[PDB]
């Protein structure tokens, strides 16, 4: 139960993974629309667990923020450096093109199948080491993608309120002005200028 | 049928006079006409149409013809700014010789008219030159309105005449509107200007004769084909630039400069040109949306039926709009009014802000008349919207097959929407007339600082987004640092920011507390007259007064004195009712313009700024004192060319009043007098010789309400155009 | 300042109206044996006068190039004293003026004669009901959430 | 005597003791606190 | 750069999106979606003439049935995105950061 | 001549007969009320359309309805 | 046995031209002779607009309502 | 000239004819 005290929604039993019980609005009243809730739940978790380490890891070697790592683009003659190395194709329209072709591909194949389970969980090629083994414990792993993901979800809305209250900032930036003082270094200023 | 009207028997029967009237007035209401069907009903709306637009090809051949005939074209080409344009002569036999001096003006022969429907400087701008070219436009537009005649007529015979299956095929008739009526046109005319226009106006003269050896770019047509747009771009006219000769010319034909020409005061013709062309391949590539033959694109129903929210909250949605609407010709003529007034008022508030005709601008008269012009037009056209949206829920709703869809929600909640109507009525009506008196009083005490002035902070923050300095509120557009400023720094915004903060013209006028304080009463007359008519459109079918008043029709005298008394129940009653909040407002949108633009034009801005809070300011500042001239176009010491609107002042005043008669007088008072007056005709010797064909009666209820609306509306649109135009031509500024 | 209007405090147009309407006053005043009546009169028409403008100066009013006070509604902090304040005030009071009446039409609905006491005012009724306007807010805001403000299915 | 004082609860009597009840405390307030744009107190 | 290049790499990109890609979404969607209607039936059944479609362009040898209009519609939108890539690229425009 | 109906809400009280200046209508006898009669309108082209039956009918909503129709010589109350 | 609502029930008006349709009103007698259309006599706190408090409906334009 | 025969032509030649023939229009009785 996420709230203690608190009758759970008629429609939400507990059984689903990362299901305690939350949806004040009753957005998933309709059973149809619940369905495509989990699935796009599960890209959003999936897309953030793949995105934090991105936006993080490259700040923690010199390579520039997340935010820097775009401006390339907004240059004409912009060219992309992956580890320092200005890559060939880094001009703008070049990844673009790129991006849209095959992004669109592989999205739209998960457009054109219905099963509607495999739109969550499709395994097979997804899961060569067979982590779909115990059901138990792949039921198990859906509690632990479900909490990893909504906890990345919560770190990227971290990431971009913090980048509007410290223009050109790093998570692990903000992070380090925070260490240095804490108890006058805090959401506290920006809430209250 | 047997006699006139040949499409009512019942009203071929009356034996009185009602049945000429109510023959004239039925003329054009199909629905209602004997052995009606929906066939019938289709080709003679369909014929109406053809006619219609050769009237409107035959009245601007008219006026091109007069023009060029009478007129001052050529002489005006060469000085426009000291030339007053001739719209025709007069030729009237009962001027004195006083009448014939002083209309005689414009530098012409003889007594004439001044134009102040501005197609001088509309004409100069888009190429024409010459009184010859004039004619040809006339004797085309002439040809237009014959062929119109004739399609008109050729639809009406079998085999030409459409079947009412193809008028419903909605989704091929907004495909060929949207990308050939709408996108297509436009490209074409992207097209005149490049090649006629542009050159005129960089001193090339282009007609039929030589527009195949001209070209209209040097580099043209291979750039476009490469992709390489730009080119045409390249070299704008000079800043310094006089328009009817090469002297900064340049050769671009497509530009985004974003401000004025500095001589003419108006739009560049190349920024026009690009703007045609682009929002031409907009409306070609979205007229391909619906499916018609060829298996690909959209079925609007299936869309409809689509767009229907989880949760209920709009019930069914809007499932069977499609055929609600496709089948009822009032809910698509609704539909075409509302939209159309609603870009007509965006014309008016575009055409005086962004001028688009060389020299127009520096024309005041002209600038004041079109503005009116098209804000009573637009008035007329909302109310009318409303009608027929009341008319469709009488004749053509179906409710059974709107079940729970948005539109039966209207009806089943139209309590609140009529209460809040009334509650924000009641609130901006309360207070604007509330600060109004408040400072009437204050000024009548001595105490004009004890006012209540409010800044429209809002207006001038969105002003100061556009980029105006005048209020110092560093926002986008406003301040250095923003995304917005920098994103089009290089494009539009040099002489965007240029026009805006130029203190001369009328873009972006500063506003100030009396600019408050109208726009407050504008908001009243909007909601005003917006609940009259939604709660006429609403309670069109039924009220707890009259439950089945769907069953009466639009338009009937009322319900007897019955049940507390019942007149003015009927929707129709409620357009009557709103036709006057509509000519309100307008003369509140009017008069605030005028004032406005009248105080700029002669330097005198605080008069505006600080007469406009209280409403003795108004009567004083503005009609009182703007009458001086226009009173005395004749008196006992003379005449002006200003008595014409002198006389029309009157005349304005004279049916106005007139119409009063109608509004305040009901027919039972008139039908005994007529019965007495019939009595006499009887028994006066020599007179009864002669015998009427139509017993003589008092007009009906609604024939009056009708009759004196008519009589209030112009007397109303006479008296103040007389004002205006005599107020602003007499000064010219 | 605000909307490019500069304090009254700061204003000439201001300070000129004033100075204006007190030498009008005193025009006046010449006319009149100054121990007399007319004359303390006008004289107490100028203090009036004195106190009006350097009240508007002291509690910050801007002004227009006219020299008199504008109102700045928008909600900025400065001048609250303008609007919100006032505006609070009112709805205070218009809210225990609603309330009170709605408390007196419950009070009267299940009479017999309803229309009786709507035509001859129940006066002891009325004071015992005056007072529940003072705490109108907290009385509406308990029957919104209980469900006793809005009738239903009407 | 009680019917003279149903007489005084009637709409128009009670209304204008209401209002000029009401009007000379207005009248009162405006003469100790004159003129007034704002709410000064803060 | 080159007209030809690009208009050529769109067209091409379009066409073959539109054949082996988004053909199956957009026919499951024009049959969904079906034909136009007025009151519960086709336009030409309803008596339009001229609303019955034409069933002989749309015939194809293609064997999954890309036709005439296909071709069309994408070779349309990939010359629309060429020439937007083309004189976007001519511009010399540049946001100021 | 203007349209008159009575419609079976009717309960047979005669004032729409009794207010007719007229004579339009009638009491005709009927099964359908306690007063065993029900109003008919069989002289509709006297009818002048003043809506007086109207005014004097005691059902909610009302039994006789007056539909203004086709102007005559009678229903203009022309004497001339 | 008798038909309709039992006598001083209060009745909601489901006759949609009716001054009081949504409202309700108390049962004065429902008479029993069949044949009559209109047999429930339904008396109402307020006057309609033609001044009148009472009114005849068919047994399915009343509902009962406690 | 032009005028002083045109005007008189549709002030009120045209509105005598007009007038009278819708006149008689409107009186007919088939
Ligand atoms: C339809 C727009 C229009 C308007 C509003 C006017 C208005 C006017 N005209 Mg003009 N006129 C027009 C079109 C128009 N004209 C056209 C297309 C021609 C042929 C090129 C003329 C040729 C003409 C001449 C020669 C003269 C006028 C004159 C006048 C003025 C006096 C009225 C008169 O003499 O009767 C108008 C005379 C006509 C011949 C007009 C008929 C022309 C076409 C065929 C109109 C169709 C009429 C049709 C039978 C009825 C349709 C009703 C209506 C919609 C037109 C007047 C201000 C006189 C003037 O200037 O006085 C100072 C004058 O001498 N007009
Ligand atoms: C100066 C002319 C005038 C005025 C003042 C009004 C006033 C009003 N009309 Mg009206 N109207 C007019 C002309 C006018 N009309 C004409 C010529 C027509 C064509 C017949 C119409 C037709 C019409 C229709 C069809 C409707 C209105 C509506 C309204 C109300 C609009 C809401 C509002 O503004 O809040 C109130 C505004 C006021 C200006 C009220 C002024 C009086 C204040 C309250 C004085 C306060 C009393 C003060 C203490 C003095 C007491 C005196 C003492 C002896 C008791 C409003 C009361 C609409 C409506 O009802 O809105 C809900 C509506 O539907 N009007
Ligand atoms: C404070 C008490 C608390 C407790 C009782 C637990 C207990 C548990 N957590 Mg949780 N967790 C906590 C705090 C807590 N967590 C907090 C504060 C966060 C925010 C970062 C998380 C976010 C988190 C994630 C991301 C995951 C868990 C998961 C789990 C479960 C897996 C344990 C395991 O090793 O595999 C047996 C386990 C029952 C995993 C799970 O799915 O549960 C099955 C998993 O992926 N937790
Ligand atoms: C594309 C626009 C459009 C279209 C095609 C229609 C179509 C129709 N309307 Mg609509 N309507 C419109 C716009 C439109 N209207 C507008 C703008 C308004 C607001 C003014 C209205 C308000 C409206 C109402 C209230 C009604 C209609 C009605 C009708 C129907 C019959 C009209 C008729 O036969 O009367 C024939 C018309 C005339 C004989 C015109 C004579 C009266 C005019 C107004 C006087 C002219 C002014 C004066 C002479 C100017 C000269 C002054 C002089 C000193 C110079 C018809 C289907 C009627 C209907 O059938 O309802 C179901 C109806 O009652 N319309
Ligand atoms: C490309 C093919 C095509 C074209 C060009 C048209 C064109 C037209 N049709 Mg048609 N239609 C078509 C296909 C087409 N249709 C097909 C296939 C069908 C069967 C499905 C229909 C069935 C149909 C019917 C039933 C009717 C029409 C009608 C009309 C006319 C509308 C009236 C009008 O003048 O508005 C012109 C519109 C514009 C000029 C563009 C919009 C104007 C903008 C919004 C406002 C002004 C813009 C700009 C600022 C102007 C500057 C002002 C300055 C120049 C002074 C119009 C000329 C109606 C008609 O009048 O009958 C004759 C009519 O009844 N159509
Ligand atoms: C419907 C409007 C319209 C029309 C009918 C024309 C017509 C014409 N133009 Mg023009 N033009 C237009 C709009 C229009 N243009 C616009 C909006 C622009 C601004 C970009 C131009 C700018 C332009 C230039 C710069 C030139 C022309 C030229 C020409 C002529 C030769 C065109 C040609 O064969 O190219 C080739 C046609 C094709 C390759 C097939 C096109 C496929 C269609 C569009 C689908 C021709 C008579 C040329 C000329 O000789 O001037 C007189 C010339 O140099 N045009
Ligand atoms: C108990 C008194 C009372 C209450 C609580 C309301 C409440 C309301 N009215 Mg109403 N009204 C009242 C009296 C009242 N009214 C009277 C006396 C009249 C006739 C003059 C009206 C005429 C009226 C109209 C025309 C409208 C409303 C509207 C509204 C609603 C919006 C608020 C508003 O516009 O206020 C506006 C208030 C007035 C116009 C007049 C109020 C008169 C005084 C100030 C209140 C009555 C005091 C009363 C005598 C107290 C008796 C004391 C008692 C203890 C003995 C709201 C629910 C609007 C609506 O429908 O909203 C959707 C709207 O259109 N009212
Ligand atoms: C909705 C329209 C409206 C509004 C917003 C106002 C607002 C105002 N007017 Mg104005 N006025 C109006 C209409 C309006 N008036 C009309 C229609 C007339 C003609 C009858 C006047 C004539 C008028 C005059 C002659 C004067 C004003 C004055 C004032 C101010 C007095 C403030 C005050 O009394 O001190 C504060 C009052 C209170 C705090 C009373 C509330 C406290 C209650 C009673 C008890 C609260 C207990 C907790 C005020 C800002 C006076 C002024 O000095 O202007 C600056 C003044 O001289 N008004
Ligand atoms: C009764 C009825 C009817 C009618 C109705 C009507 C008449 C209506 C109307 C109406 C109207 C008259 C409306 C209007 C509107 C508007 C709107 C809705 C707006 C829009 C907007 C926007 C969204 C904008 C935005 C922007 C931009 C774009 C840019 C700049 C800035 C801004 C923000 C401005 C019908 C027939 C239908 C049916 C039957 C019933
Ligand atoms: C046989 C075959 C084949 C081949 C095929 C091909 C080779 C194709 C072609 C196709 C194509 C190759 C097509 C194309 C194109 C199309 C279209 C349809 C177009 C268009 C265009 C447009 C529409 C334009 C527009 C515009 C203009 C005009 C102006 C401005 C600009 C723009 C763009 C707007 C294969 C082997 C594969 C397979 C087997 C069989
Ligand atoms: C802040 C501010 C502002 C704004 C405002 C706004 C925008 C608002 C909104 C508002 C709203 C949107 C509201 C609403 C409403 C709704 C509803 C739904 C209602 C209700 C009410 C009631 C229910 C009442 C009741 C009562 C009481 C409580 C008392 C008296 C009696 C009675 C019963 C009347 C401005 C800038 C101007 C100025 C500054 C400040």
């Amino acid at each position: 139960d996420w709230m203690p005290g608190q009758p759970r929604p008629s429609y939400l039993d507990g059984s689903a993974p990362g299901d305690f019980g939350f949806d004040p609005l009753r957005l998933g009243e309709v059973p149809e629309n619940l369905e495509r809730f989990k699935e796009s739940e599960l890209i959003h978790c999936r897309w953030a667990m793949l995105a934090v380490p991105g936006i993080l890891v490259p700040e923690a070697l010199g390579l520039g923020n997340w935010v820097k790592a775009q401006e390339w683009a907004a240059l004409p003659g912009g060219q992309a450096t992956y580890l320092g190395n200005p890559v060939p194709w880094g001009t703008l329209p070049t990844i673009l093109v790129i991006e849209f072709l095959s992004i669109a591909f592989v999205e739209h194949q998960r457009s054109m199948e219905k099963d509607p389970e495999k739109k969550k969980y499709p395994g097979g090629a997804f899961d060569p080491l067979g982590y779909s083994k115990d059901p138990k414990k792949f039921h198990e792993y859906k509690i632990k993608e479900v909490k990893n993901g909504r906890l990345a979800l919560l770190a990227f809305v971290g990431i971009c309120v913090q980048q509007s209250a410290y223009p050109g900032t790093g998570p692990l930036e903000n992070l380090a002005t925070h260490l240095a003082d804490p108890w006058h270094n805090t959401i506290g200023n920006v809430l209250i200028p | 049928a047997l006699r006139f009207p040949r499409f009512s028997q019942g009203l071929a029967q009356d034996p009185t006079t009602r049945r000429i009237w109510f023959g004239i007035a039925t003329a054009h209401d199909f629905e209602s006409h004997d052995d009606i069907t929906e066939g019938r009903l289709y080709q003679n709306i369909f014929a109406s149409h053809f006619g219609q637009l050769a009237i409107i090809f035959l009245w601007t051949s008219g006026n091109l013809f007069h023009v060029a005939w009478q007129g001052n074209f050529e002489a005006w080409v060469q000085d426009p700014l000291h030339v007053r344009p001739i719209a025709h002569a007069i030729w009237d036999p009962h001027f004195g010789q006083p009448a014939v001096e002083a209309f005689t003006r414009g530098g012409a022969l003889g007594p004439v008219n001044i134009a102040y429907s501005g197609v001088y400087q509309w004409w100069y701008t888009i190429g024409l030159r010459t009184n010859e070219d004039l004619y040809t436009g006339a004797i085309f537009l002439l040809f237009l309105s014959f062929i119109s005649l004739l399609a008109g007529w050729l639809h009406l015979q079998p085999k030409w005449k459409p079947s009412v299956s193809w008028f419903k095929n909605a989704e091929s008739r907004l495909n060929h509107h949207l990308s050939g009526l709408f996108g297509v046109s436009s490209l074409a005319w992207a097209g005149h200007l490049v090649h006629v226009a542009i050159p005129g106006s960089r001193g090339e003269y282009v007609r039929w004769n030589n527009f195949l050896s001209v070209l209209p770019h040097p580099q043209g047509l291979g750039p476009l084909f490469t992709g390489q747009w730009n080119l045409y771009a390249q070299n704008p006219d000079s800043s310094n630039h006089l328009f009817s000769t090469s002297q900064g010319a340049g050769t671009a034909i497509l530009t985004l400069l974003g401000g004025f020409h500095p001589q003419t005061q108006s739009l560049w013709l190349t920024d026009m040109a690009h703007h045609h062309l682009a929002i031409a391949i907009l409306f070609l590539i979205g007229g391909h949306m619906y499916r018609t033959n060829f298996g690909i694109g959209h079925s609007i129903k299936y869309i409809l039926e689509a767009h229907i929210p989880p949760g209920g909250r709009l019930g069914r949605g809007h499932k069977g709009l499609y055929d609600t609407i496709n089948n009822s010709i009032h809910f698509q003529l609704g539909l075409a009014l509302a939209s159309l007034g609603v870009i007509t008022s965006l014309v008016a508030q575009h055409m005086y802000s962004l001028p688009a005709y060389a020299f127009i601008a520096q024309d005041f008269t002209t600038q004041a008349a079109l503005y009116t012009h098209h804000q009573y037009i637009a008035g007329f056209i909302m109310t009318g919207a409303f009608a027929h949206g009341a008319i469709f829920f009488i004749r053509d709703y179906n409710p059974e097959q709107n079940a729970d869809n948005v539109l039966a929600r209207m009806l089943e909640h139209k309590e609140a929407i009529i209460s809040h109507l009334s509650w924000a009525s009641l609130f901006l009506g309360f207070h604007t007339l509330g600060l109004y008196v408040h400072n009437d009083v204050m000024l009548a005490f001595g105490t004009p600082e004890k006012q209540i002035l409010i800044e429209p902070i809002f207006a001038q923050w969105i002003q100061s987004a556009h980029g105006k300095t005048s209020y110092g509120f560093d926002v986008l557009l406003s301040s250095t640092n923003s995304p917005a400023l920098n994103a089009g720094r290089s494009i539009w915004l040099p002489g965007w920011l240029n026009a805006i903060n130029e203190n001369s013209n009328s873009l972006f006028l500063t506003i100030g507390p009396g600019d408050f304080l109208v726009h407050h009463a504008i908001a009243l007359g909007l909601h005003t007259t917006t609940l009259i008519l939604v709660k006429g459109a609403l309670d069109a079918r039924g009220s707890k007064l009259m439950p089945d008043k769907k069953d009466f029709g639009y338009s009937f005298p009322c319900d007897g004195p019955g049940r507390g008394g019942t007149c003015d129940i009927s929707a129709w009653d409620a357009f009557y009712l709103a036709v006057f909040w509509m000519l309100n407002t307008i003369g509140w949108v009017t008069f605030y313009w005028h004032w406005k633009h009248i105080t700029l034009w002669q330097g005198n801005v605080s008069q505006f700024n600080e007469s406009s809070t209280y409403l003795m300011g108004w009567l004083r500042d503005y009609l009182w004192l703007n009458s001086s001239q226009l009173i005395n176009g004749y008196n006992p010491f003379g005449m002006n060319s200003l008595s014409v609107w002198a006389w029309m002042f009157l005349f304005g005043h004279l049916v106005w009043a007139t119409g009063f008669m109608f509004l305040i007088s009901w027919r039972g008072y008139w039908q005994e007098l007529i019965e007495t007056l019939a009595w006499a005709h009887e028994r006066t010797p020599l007179a009864n010789l002669i015998r009427w064909r139509d017993k003589p009666v008092a007009l009906s209820i609604v024939q009056a309400r009708l009759v004196g609306l008519v009589h209030f509306s112009v007397g109303y649109i006479f008296t103040y155009a007389a004002f205006l135009i005599a107020s602003t031509s007499g000064k010219f500024g | 300042d605000i909307a490019g209007l500069t304090p009254c405090k700061d204003s000439k147009q201001f300070a000129k109206r004033e100075k204006q309407s007190i030498k009008k006053l005193e025009s006046s005043l010449k006319l009149y044996a100054p121990d007399s009546a007319p004359a303390l009169a006008i004289n107490a028409t100028i203090e009036k006068t004195k106190r009006r403008f350097d009240n508007y100066g002291k509690q910050g009013l801007l002004c227009g190039a006219d020299g008199l006070p504008h109102l700045i509604v928008s909600g900025d902090q400065r001048h609250w004293g303008e609007f919100i304040t006032p505006g609070i005030l009112f709805l205070y009071i218009a809210g225990w003026i609603g309330w009170v009446g709605r408390s007196y039409l419950i009070a009267i609905r299940d009479d017999k004669k309803p229309t009786q006491k709507e035509i001859i005012i129940d006066v002891p009724l009325a004071t015992r009901l005056v007072f529940r306007g003072f705490s109108w807010p907290i009385a509406a805001y308990r029957e919104l959430l209980n469900g006793e403000l809005v009738a239903k299915d009407v | 005597m009680r019917d003279l004082k149903t007489y005084l609860s009637v709409a128009p009597v009670a209304s204008t003791l209401w209002f000029a009840a009401l009007a000379g405390l207005l009248i009162e307030i405006n003469r100790f606190f004159p003129d007034a744009l704002t709410f000064p107190f803060f | 750069l080159n007209p030809s290049l690009v208009i050529s790499l769109s067209t091409g990109l379009s066409l073959f999106l539109g054949r082996f890609v988004f053909f199956n979404f957009q026919r499951e969607n024009v049959a969904k979606q079906g034909l136009p209607e007025q009151n519960g039936v086709t336009h030409f059944e309803a008596g339009d003439t001229r609303a019955k479609e034409y069933v002989s362009l749309l015939k194809s040898n293609d064997p999954v049935g890309f036709n005439i209009v296909d071709v069309l519609a994408w070779g349309s939108i990939g010359h629309i995105v060429a020439y937007y890539i083309l004189a976007t690229s001519s511009n010399g425009y540049d946001p100021k950061f | 001549s203007h349209s008159v109906k009575i419609y079976d809400t009717c309960i047979g009280c005669t004032q729409c007969v009794r207010a007719c200046p007229t004579d339009v209508l009638e009491m005709i006898p009927w099964g359908g009320c306690k007063a065993k009669q029900i109003a008919s309108a069989p002289r509709t082209e006297d009818c002048v359309g003043c809506k007086r039956c109207e005014s004097a009918c005691p059902t909610d909503f009302l039994s006789v309805r007056v539909y203004l129709w086709h102007e005559t010589t009678r229903s203009m109350g022309l004497a001339y | 046995p008798p038909i309709g609502p039992k006598r001083g029930a209060k009745v909601k008006i489901l006759r949609q031209e009716s001054y009081w349709y949504k409202g309700t009103g108390s049962v004065v007698a429902v008479d029993q002779d069949p044949n009559t259309r209109y047999p429930v006599v339904v008396r109402f706190n307020k006057v309609n607009y033609a001044n009148v408090s009472t009114n005849n409906y068919a047994l399915d334009e009343v509902e009962e309502v406690k | 000239n032009l005028p002083s025969l045109f005007v008189p032509l549709v002030g009120l030649l045209f509105p005598a004819v007009a007038m009278a023939s819708l006149f008689l229009h409107v009186e007919k009785r088939l």
